[PDB]
C-alpha cells in the first residue's frame, strides 16, 4: 500500500500522472521477463501491474491469453512468479508493484497465507479479476491484515453506492475501467470518466488509473487531463512482446521506446 | 445486493469480474419476476408440451430386474425433442432472454448437446445465436457442430487455454462482459455464478414432479430413490428438486470414476476433487495442486465439465444427497444391458446412473427397493465409440 | 376363405405359395380375435404409452408460414421412440407373435430402421429377433447395422437378386415358408399379402387418431389437408385412416420424385409405375417392361420400396386422396427449413412431405388452409448425406 | 395338357415313374442351356419343368437363386426364354413341357396373351409359384382356354378342401411338395405322403409328381413306391452345372449319368 501513497504523493510534487504497463510474470520465460521488466522500470514506468499465468483468465482478451499461454509454455508456476516477485522487490526499492490474479490462485492454499506470501515478497497490491466487490470480503480482509492494497474496480456505469463501496474498502489505487469488455488494445474506451473521477475524489477513494484500452500516449493524456492519477497499459506492452518473441534485443528496445513515449504522455 | 441467496451454504456465489453484476442482477430479476407471472408460465408450458413433448414417459424396466426385489423405472428424458433433457431448460432461458428484451443468445458447448439444445431454442423463438466451442471439442464432434449450423446458430472455435469445454466457457463469459444488454448468456448446466444454478434447477424441475406423479399413480408411493449422473448437475437437479422436501427419498447422484478414482484420470470432483473458485462459484473442482483447471475425463464426452453445480456440494454437506462413482467399463456394461434387454439405447453419461442402479440390485437382489434413473439421454450419438472399444476388446 | 376381404377394389390380395396361406390365415385369425380382446388392448396401449412416449405432440409451425394464411401443424412421430412412427405397429406385431404363441420374430429392413424397429420390440418382449437386410444396404447402413446388433438381433446379410431391400423382403418369406409354426413375420409396411396392409393400418391409426383430436382442441375443426411420405404407406396410412370417413378432409400422399419423374430415376410407382404382382399383393410397382422388378430411387434411402400398399392404391383410384411426387432437391430444400426455422431435422423422408405442404403455402400464400403434415421421423441419421450434397454444391 | 395324360398312360404301360429334371433356362448360357436340356432328354428325361429367370424367385432355395442369377449375367430374357421353349418343342415331340413362373411374369403383359404365347410355342403346363389356389382363377381359366394344364401345389398338410380343389381345377399333373421351406437338395422331405396321394385319387386329380428335395435315385424310388407318378428333381441338376461351369463337357457328362441314373430308380 505505502509505495502508492508515496508515489502518488511524489507525482503530485513533480506535476505527473502515473504511467503503469501490465505483463505476465513468465512470458516468454522467467529470465527474458526479469529483464523485461527490468526495461519497463528503466524507461520510466511508475509502477507496474503483473499476472501470474493461469489457465481461466476470462476478464483478457486474446493477447494476454497469449501471454499466459507463452508463460505456461516455459513450465511457469505461481511458486516460480513468487520467486520472481523476491528478486524484483530485491532490486527495486520503492517502485508499488501490484498483482493481477484470479481467484482460484489466491484461495487456493488459504486466502490469508496468499496475501502473506505477497507480504513477504514486497507486493504492494492485488487485484482479483472475478472478484466483484459483493464477494470481497475475505480478500479484502486477508490484504489489509498483510499490508496490502486490495484494488477494486469500478465501472464506467457505476451507481453511487458502488462508488462509496469502492471508495471505502479500497487502498492503493482505483481501478477506473475504461469501458465493458475485457483486456485489449483493439478497443478504446469512448466513454467519459471525469463524472467517476470527480466523485472517487469527494469519497476520498484511492487515486484513480484508468486501464483497458490504453495503448496510444494522447490516451495517457487524457487520463491525466480527465482527472485520473494515471493510466495502466497491458495489451499494448505484451503485443511488442508478441511481436519481437525471436528477437529479445529488438523486443527490450521497442519495449523502452514505448514505454518511454507513453511515461512522456504522463506530465501534466 | 440480490433478492435470493446467491449461496447453498458455503457453495455458489457471484465471482465475476465486476462489469458483469449488473447482467447477474438484471437476470436474477427477471427470472423472480418471470415465475409470478403466469403469461410466461403458460408460454414455457406450452413449449415444453407441444414443441418438447412433455411429459416424458416413466418406463418399466422388468427383463433387467427379473429375479430380484429391485422394481427399476426409467424417466425417459430420451425421448425429449432433441433427445436429452437439456431442451427443457433451453426453451425457458430462451423465454427469460425474450423477457429481458433481448434477441441475441449466447452458449458454450463441449460435447456438442448443449449447443444443439440452445441452437433448436434460439431457431424456434427467432433469436440470434452464437456457440462457443473447444476447438478440440469442434474436431471431435463434426456431427453435433452441423447439427448448430443447420439450425442457423453460429459456432465459434476457441483456441485459448486447452481448446476445450472450461475454455468455452471462458469465450462465453469474455463476450457477455460486453455484449450483455443485447445478449442473454444461456449457461448449460446447474452451475456458475447466482442466479444460473437456481434458474436451470427450477426450469429442470419437471423431471421429479412428472416423476413424483407418475410414480404414485404407478405404485402408489414414493421411490425408495432416485439416481442421476452428475456432470455440473442439471439433469440431476431436475430431478431431485421435487423430492428434496421427501426426506424418505434417497438422492444418488453419480460422478465418472473414469479410469478409476485411484488412477486420477476421472470426472467425480464433489467426492474427489478439492474446492476452488472457477465459473463465476465456490465449488469442488478438478484442479491442479497450484490451482490450475483441470480435465474431467469419462469414456462419456458429455462428462467434460471439471465442476459440478454447488447445490449439489451442498445437498452432499449436509447429508440429504449422496454421491458415487461408476468407471468406464461398469458405464459401458450398463449401455449394453439396456440396449440388448430393453431396446432402449442409453446416453453413455445416462449409463452411469443406470450402472448404479444395477450395481444397487445385483449385490444386495432380496433387498425390496423401488428405484428410479433418470434417463437423461439417448445414445445414439454413442454408438461409434462403443463400437470401437468392443473391437478394440476383441469382444 | 378369409374373415375380411384382402382387396381393397382391385388391389391387394394373398400372392404367396400355396404353403404360406396357412400362415397368413392364422394370422388374421389372431388380429380379428385380437382386436376384440381389450387385454391384447391395454396391453399394446400400456406399451404406446409408457415405453414409446404415446401420445406424440402436435406442433404448430409459426416461423415458416409466416405471412401466409396457411397454418401448419407438425404430428411429431420424430418423438416416438426409437426416433420414427415404425415403433407403434412393431409393439401391436410383437404382441400379435406373442398371442399365437411364437417365441421368434422375422424381419426385413433397407436402410435400416424397420430393423431397429422390430429390434427393440424384440428386445423389450423377450423375442429372439433375425432380420434379412441385403448385403448392399448392410454396407451402406453400419450404424443400423450395430443398433439392431446391440439389441441382440441377428443382421443376416442377402446376397441374391440385387442385394438390397427386396431381396430382404424375398429371403424373409423364404425362412417364414419353413419356419412359421415358431417365427412371426413382422413385415415393416402397409403392404404385402392380405392381412399385412389391414394389420399395419389398424397398428399406426393412432397417428390420426391424436391427430384428429388434437386438432379439434387447438383449432376447433378438422384439417383442411394431412399430408404424408408414401414409401410401401404406413406412415401414410396411419394418418389418413381416420379421416377417411371425414370427406372434407384431404389426404395427400407425396411420393419422392427423385431426379425427376421424367427421368425415371424416381420411387413414385403409385402414379409413375405400372400395376403387378409382386411381395404378396397386386399393386403399382417400379418394374422394367418385360416385369422385372426394379429400382425404387430418391435422395432418401427408407424410400427404397419399390412397390406402394393397395389401400393406397384404392384410396388414389375413387379419388379419395390425392398422391403428388417431390424431388430430391425440393426435400433437401424442405430439410434445410425446418432446421433453420424451427429446430426440427426432419427424416428426409418426411422432408418430402413437409415440402409438399410448403409448396401448397408458396404457390397461394393468401388461400386460408390448416394442413397437418406427418413428420414420421427424425433426421439425425441424414445429416452426413445432407452434409455431402451441400459442401459437394460449393453451398 | 394331353401330352401329359399320353406320357402318364404310356408310362403305366412301361410299369414305371416318371423323372422330371427342372432346371432354369438360359442358364448359363442360351446355347449352352439348349445343349443342357437335350441332354435331359436324351439321358432318360420323361418331362420338362423350365424357369424363367425372374427377379424375384421367393419360393427358391439359394442353388436356384443363383440359376436365375447366372441367366440374367447372361441377359436372358422372357422373350428369349419363349424363342427358346419354340425351338425346344421344335425338337421334341411329345415330351411334356412345363414352366414354373413367377406371378408377375405371367401378368406382365396381360394373363391371356402369356398363355396365348405358351400355347404358340407348344408349352403343356404352367406352374405359378406364388399364386395359391385362392387367387389362381384367371390364371386356370387363362391356361385352359388355351389348352395348357394349370399345376396345382398339393402341400403335405393338405386338408380335405384344398385336395379337393386342387383335384378338380388341376390338370397334368398334381405338385406333391415334400416339405415346407422352398427348394433346395440340401433338405430332404420327411413327411409320409402316401395319404395324400391316395386322396389324390380318389378325387381323380391329376397324376402327383413329388417335388422339393429330390436328390438321389431312393427318393425317385420311394415316391413311386407310395404311389406317386412321379418325382422332379431341380436343385440337384443345378447343381452339377453350377460344378461345372468351367468345363461344358464335363458339366453334360455328369448331367447325363446324374438323369439316367435318376430315370432308372423311377422302374417300379
Ligand atoms: O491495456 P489492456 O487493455 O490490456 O488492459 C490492461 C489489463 N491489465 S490489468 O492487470 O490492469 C487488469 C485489470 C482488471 C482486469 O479485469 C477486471 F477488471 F475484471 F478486474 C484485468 C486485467
Ligand atoms: O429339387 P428342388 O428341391 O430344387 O425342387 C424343384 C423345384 N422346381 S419346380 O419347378 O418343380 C418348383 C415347383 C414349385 C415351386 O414353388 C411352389 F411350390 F411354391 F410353387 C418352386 C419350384
Ligand atoms: C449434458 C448431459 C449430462 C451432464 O450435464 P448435467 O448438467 O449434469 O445434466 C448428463 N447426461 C446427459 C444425457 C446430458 O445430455
Ligand atoms: C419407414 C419410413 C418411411 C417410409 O415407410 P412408410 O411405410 O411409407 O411409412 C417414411 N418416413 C419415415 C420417417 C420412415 O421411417
Ligand atoms: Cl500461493
Ligand atoms: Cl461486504
Ligand atoms: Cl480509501
Ligand atoms: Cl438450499
Ligand atoms: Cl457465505
Ligand atoms: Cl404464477
Ligand atoms: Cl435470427
Ligand atoms: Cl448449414
Ligand atoms: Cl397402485
Ligand atoms: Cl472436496
Ligand atoms: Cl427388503
Ligand atoms: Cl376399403
Ligand atoms: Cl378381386
Ligand atoms: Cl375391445
Ligand atoms: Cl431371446
Ligand atoms: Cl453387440
Ligand atoms: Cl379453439
Ligand atoms: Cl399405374
Ligand atoms: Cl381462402
Ligand atoms: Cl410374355
Ligand atoms: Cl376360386
Ligand atoms: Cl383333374
Ligand atoms: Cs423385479
Ligand atoms: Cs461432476
Ligand atoms: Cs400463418
Ligand atoms: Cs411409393
Amino acid at each position: 500500500m505505502e509505495r502508492y501513497e508515496n508515489l502518488f504523493a511524489q507525482l503530485n510534487d513533480r506535476r505527473e500522472g502515473a504511467f503503469v504497463p501490465f505483463v505476465t510474470l513468465g512470458d516468454p520465460g522467467i529470465e527474458q521477463s526479469l529483464k523485461i521488466i527490468d526495461t519497463l522500470i528503466d524507461a520510466g514506468a511508475d509502477a507496474l501491474e503483473l499476472g501470474v499465468p493461469f489457465s481461466d483468465p476470462l476478464a483478457d482478451g486474446p493477447t494476454i491469453q497469449n501471454a499466459n499461454l507463452r508463460a505456461f509454455a516455459a513450465g511457469v508456476t505461481p511458486a516460480q512468479c513468487f520467486e520472481m516477485l523476491a528478486l524484483i522487490r530485491e532490486k527495486h526499492p520503492t517502485i508499488p508493484i501490484g498483482l493481477l490474479m484470479y481467484a482460484n490462485l489466491v484461495f487456493n492454499n488459504g486466502i490469508d497465507a496468499f496475501y502473506a506470501r505477497c507480504e513477504q515478497v514486497g507486493v504492494d497490491s492485488v487485484l482479483v479479476a472475478d472478484v466483484p466487490v459483493e464477494e470481497s470480503a475475505p480478500f479484502r480482509q486477508a490484504a489489509l491484515r498483510h499490508n496490502i492494497a486490495p484494488i477494486f474496480i469500478c465501472p464506467p456505469n457505476a451507481d453511487d453506492d458502488l462508488l462509496r463501496q469502492v471508495a471505502s474498502y479500497g487502498r492503493g489505487y482505483t481501478y477506473l475501467l475504461s469501458r465493458s469488455g475485457v483486456t485489449g488494445a483493439e478497443n478504446r474506451g469512448a466513454l467519459p470518466l471525469h463524472h467517476l473521477i470527480e466523485k472517487l475524489k469527494e469519497y476520498h477513494a484511492a487515486p484513480a488509473l484508468q486501464g483497458f484500452g490504453i495503448s496510444s500516449p494522447e490516451q495517457v493524456s487524457a487520463a491525466v487531463r480527465a482527472g485520473a492519477a494515471g493510466a495502466i497499459s497491458g495489451s499494448a506492452i505484451v503485443k511488442i512482446i508478441e511481436k519481437n518473441l525471436a528477437s529479445p534485443k529488438q523486443m527490450l528496445a521497442e519495449l523502452r521506446s514505448f514505454v518511454s513515449a507513453m511515461k512522456a504522455a504522463s506530465r501534466a | 445486493t440480490t433478492l435470493l441467496n446467491p449461496y447453498f451454504g458455503e457453495f455458489g456465489g457471484m465471482y465475476v469480474p465486476q462489469i458483469l453484476m449488473p447482467a447477474l442482477n438484471q437476470l436474477e430479476e427477471a427470472f423472480v419476476s418471470a415465475q409470478k407471472d403466469p403469461e410466461f408460465q403458460a408460454q414455457f408450458a406450452d413449449l415444453l408440451k407441444n414443441y418438447a413433448g412433455r411429459p416424458t414417459a416413466l418406463t418399466k424396466c422388468q427383463n433387467i430386474t427379473a429375479g430380484t426385489r429391485t422394481t427399476l423405472y426409467l424417466k425417459r428424458e430420451d425421448l425429449l425433442h432433441g433427445g436429452a433433457h437439456k431442451t427443457n431448460q433451453v426453451l425457458g432461458q430462451a423465454l427469460l432472454a425474450k423477457r429481458m428484451g433481448k434477441s441475441e443468445i449466447i452458449a458454450e458447448t463441449g460435447a456438442g448437446q448443449h449447443g444443439v439444445a440452445s441452437a433448436l431454442a434460439s431457431a424456434l423463438l427467432g433469436l440470434k445465436c452464437r456457440i462457443y466451442m473447444g476447438a478440440k471439442d469442434v474436431e471431435r464432434q463434426s456431427p453435433n457442430v452441423f447439427r448448430m449450423r443447420l439450425m442457423g446458430a453460429e459456432v465459434i472455435p476457441v483456441h485459448s487455454g486447452s481448446a476445450t469445454l472450461k475454455d468455452a466457457c471462458n469465450e462465453a463469459l469474455r463476450d457477455w462482459s460486453g455484449s450483455y444488454e443485447t445478449a442473454h448468456y444461456m449457461l448449460g448446466t446447474a452451475a456458475g455464478p447466482h442466479p444460473y444454478p437456481t434458474i436451470v434447477r427450477e426450469f429442470q424441475r419437471m423431471i421429479g414432479e412428472e416423476t413424483k406423479a407418475q410414480i404414485l399413480d404407478k405404485e402408489g408411493r414414493l421411490p425408495d430413490a432416485v439416481i442421476a449422473c452428475v456432470g455440473g448437475g442439471s439433469n440431476a437437479i431436475g430431478m431431485f428438486a421435487d423430492f428434496i422436501n421427501d426426506t424418505s427419498v434417497g438422492l444418488i447422484g453419480v460422478e465418472p470414476g473414469g479410469h478409476g478414482i485411484e488412477t486420477g484420470e476421472h470426472g467425480a470432483p464433489l467426492k474427489h476433487g478439492r474446492v476452488g473458485i472457477y465459473f463465476g462459484m465456490k465449488a469442488p473442482m478438478m484442479q491442479t495442486a497450484d490451482g490450475q483447471i483441470e480435465e474431467s475425463y469419462s469414456i462419456s464426452a458429455g462428462l467434460d465439465f471439471p465442476s459440478v453445480g454447488p447445490q449439489h456440494a451442498y445437498l452432499n454437506s449436509i447429508g440429504r444427497a449422496d454421491y458415487v462413482s461408476i468407471t468406464d467399463d461398469e458405464a459401458l456394461e450398463a449401455f449394453k444391458t439396456l440396449c440388448r434387454h430393453e431396446g432402449i439405447i442409453p446416453a453413455l453419461e445416462s449409463s452411469h446412473a443406470l450402472a448404479h442402479a444395477l450395481k444397487m440390485m445385483r449385490e444386495q437382489p432380496e433387498k425390496e427397493q423401488l428405484l428410479v434413473v433418470n434417463l437423461a439421454g439417448r445414445g445414439d450419438k454413442d454408438i461409434f465409440t462403443v463400437h470401437d472399444i468392443l473391437k478394440a476388446r476383441g469382444e
